[PDB]
């Protein structure tokens, strides 16, 4: 993954690999006292988010050759979409 | 014109033993196609 | 990329279709007087 | 055996039939005509050589 | 420069003249070894065999004798199937004498010193009359392979003595040789061969000795290039 | 007993890739056996050198293009797959290529190496079509035998590869076509002999006599197991 949470172009991937990282709110949960005590003993903290990343389906491999990012008008663009639009602008600039 | 037999059949030899096949065999060139029915997309199994 | 393997479907332009059954080593293929082998072997029984 | 009529259901066809038919044909002036052999093993030995 | 090495895991020994040998091989080597071994075992093994016979009162293969139920064609067939191993020269002439009633066996051939008979239970003729008798001179040369009588009579440009009967010569001690190639695997290496050889021979030698002789012949044939 | 053993007699050299060999003393029936065995072994088990890895500056994957280059990366890799290289003294070497200007990029442009020889310098790799275009490659050459697909080499690995290293399928065998013939010998003492003539087609990088001797050595090493007591 890059700094934006998106896999690099040209990476070789197989089943189970993460392509786009995403987290979701999770809310309240119920745990048995034994598992809670084990978690406390191991020292890991409790988190308020749940992994909902986009993963490669099982039985599928291949190379990443293209990535497209779409954003809402109100939302501000992230770095990678900026790079894509700079590439497009460069192509148009050469053509002109 | 191509210095080839006019019957279209030649003698062949078995690669595994080197013995000659008893009758002439028609040998030539034909255009072949690969269809969109791949075993990669058709094999499937399920346990539970 | 997908490479051919047993189970794939091949066909010509004359309604002759079939499924690949085996990939044969080069030294096991029939060869002619000059030693050049053949690429594909088909059953002559289908034609008549 | 077929459950409908009792006839055998496994019958050789296509390449097997052609192979056996070509195996069991005879020619008038074939190479090696006229010999007397001790048995089938001698016939196989003669053919393979 | 490194290849898988075979090993005779099983040698199924059925009888003194029949056995099966299995070797468990690089891809494509099973056929390469089997075809060469079969060809060498068939067309190149040397040995001794009955090659000709002289029968008194018999002029040619169409002639008919009396006192023996078997025709002379059956006599020639029985003579061709006689297995003899000779310790000595390259040409021995044998004599046979039997009179009366009963089946004449190979033991009735006079014990001619160095020449040995491996199967004294072989049958040559059957005696049906007390008056009739058979006297024959059987010669045993040495050679390799199988030689039909047709090419020998075609190669007899010199004068043939009258009453000469030619019988096919089976010098090689091999009866039947066949091989089969199967599939073998080791630690997920799937494309490997397993060679099975079926061997049959006359009582002259054991099958393993014949296999070793063929292998040694091929190896000595290849000795001029192996660096 | 009366076995006239074969001996290598004559080696004609028709071209850089075409040659003939002869073994004169052969008994009846041995010619076909040795011819078939040698043909199978020569076609199956000869060693050679082939390209296995390519790295190109400013290229991330093979499904891309390069400015000023008329060919795709896939076509360049396919062209490199047919490169004939002879390596002496080591089983692994890395070559480098640099070129600029307008014109074809042939095998002669590879940087010279002390113990690496390029058999065919006219093998075209790619073409440049811009005056400012430039290319730089690092080509890895290994030694082996058989056919090893890259999709199988990825399986046999325990350390990750960086982005930009392009794998290439390896065809190690240097022999394309083998044809043999059996003809009667000219020994006056024995008019029942015959000679074996073997015709070879290669890509260079191999000597016919060495190939024949290696095939004979492999066959003898295989027969050693049959020769022994079991």
């Amino acid at each position: 993954l890059d700094e934006s949470g998106i896999v690099y172009i040209g990476a070789e991937v197989t089943g189970g690999d993460i392509l786009v990282g995403k987290v979701t709110p999770k809310g309240e949960t119920q745990l048995t006292p034994e598992e809670k005590l084990l978690r406390a003993i191991f020292g890991e903290k409790a988190s308020d988010v749940k992994d909902s990343s986009l993963r490669v389906p099982n039985g599928v491999s291949g190379t990443v050759i293209d990535v497209q990012v779409f954003t809402r008008d109100g939302v501000e663009k992230d770095k990678r979409a900026l790079e894509i639009e700079e590439m497009q602008l460069k192509q148009a600039k050469k053509d002109l | 014109l191509g210095d080839l037999p006019t019957s279209g059949q030649i003698r062949l030899y078995d690669g595994r033993t080197g013995e000659q096949f008893e009758r002439p065999v028609t040998v030539g060139y034909m255009y072949m196609l690969k269809l969109n029915h791949l075993v990669d997309d058709k094999m499937h199994a399920r346990s539970t | 990329k997908r490479r051919i393997q047993p189970g794939d479907k091949m066909a010509g332009r004359h309604g002759n279709k079939g499924v690949i059954s085996k990939i044969n080593p080069i030294e096991d293929m029939p060869y002619d007087e000059n030693g050049t082998p053949v690429d594909i072997v088909l059953n002559p029984l289908g034609v008549p | 055996l077929s459950p409908a009529n009792g006839e055998p259901i496994i019958v050789p066809s296509q390449d097997v039939v052609l192979g056996l038919y070509y195996m069991t044909r005879d020619c008038v002036n074939a190479k090696g005509e006229g010999m007397v052999l001790t048995g089938p093993k001698e016939a196989e030995r003669l053919y393979r050589s | 420069t490194e290849f898988l090495k075979p090993r005779l895991v099983d040698i199924e020994q059925v009888s003194s003249t029949h056995a099966k040998v299995t070797l468990e091989l690089e891809r494509g080597f099973g056929h390469t070894l089997g075809n060469a071994l079969r060809r060498i075992l068939l067309s190149s093994m040397p040995g001794c065999a009955v090659t000709e016979v002289e029968i008194d009162g018999v002029l040619h293969e169409y002639s008919t004798k009396e006192g023996v139920q078997e025709d002379i064609l059956e006599i020639l067939l029985n003579l061709k199937g006689l297995a003899v191993r000779v310790q000595g020269k390259d040409e021995v002439i044998l004599t046979l004498n039997k009179s009366g009633i009963g089946p004449v066996t190979a033991a009735d051939i006079t014990h001619d010193g160095d020449v040995e008979i491996v199967k004294p239970q072989h049958v040559i003729c059957h005696l049906t009359d007390e008056n009739a008798s058979i006297s024959m001179r059987i010669k045993v040369q040495r050679g390799r392979g199988y030689v039909p009588a047709s090419t020998r009579i075609h190669s007899e440009e010199d004068e043939r003595p009258i009453g000469r009967l030619l019988v096919d010569a089976c010098y090689s001690p091999v009866e039947r040789i066949a091989y089969n190639v199967e599939a073998a695997r080791v630690e997920q290496r799937t494309d490997l061969d397993k060679l099975v050889i079926e061997m049959e021979t006359n009582g002259t030698i054991d099958p393993e000795e014949a296999i070793r002789r063929a292998a040694t012949i091929l190896a000595e044939q290849l000795e001029a290039f192996v660096d």
